[PDB]
């Protein structure tokens, strides 16, 4: 995503510094909304 | 009369004004929010 929308204010990607965890494949990126795969998702069941 | 109400200014310290340090239990205090605190997440003072 070359642009991020925050409360109606439009920000270009170059200004921002965005960091993410493990990288999903391209087909799965929209499902995760172009973000890293969260660790709670793999740890909550085993913790319980 | 309202020094603590105004924002902190280090230049306003008079000689002999420092007396000590006091600690307050949480149930004796009650925080307050303003418009600026809950304005927009782009603000660095969001929700404090």
């Amino acid at each position: 995503p070359d642009f991020w929308i925050i409360s109606g204010k439009k920000y270009h990607r170059s200004h921002l510094v965005v960091v993410r965890g493990p990288q999903p494949p391209d087909i799965l990126k929209p499902t995760y909304i172009f973000g890293g795969i969260p660790l709670t998702q793999r740890i909550y069941e085993r913790v319980y | 009369p309202d020094y603590y109400e105004k924002p902190f200014n280090p230049d306003g310290v008079t000689p002999g004004s420092y007396k000590g340090i006091s600690q307050i239990d949480p149930y004796w205090a009650m925080p307050q929010l303003t418009a600026g605190s809950t304005a927009d997440p782009s603000s660095e003072h969001f929700y404090e």
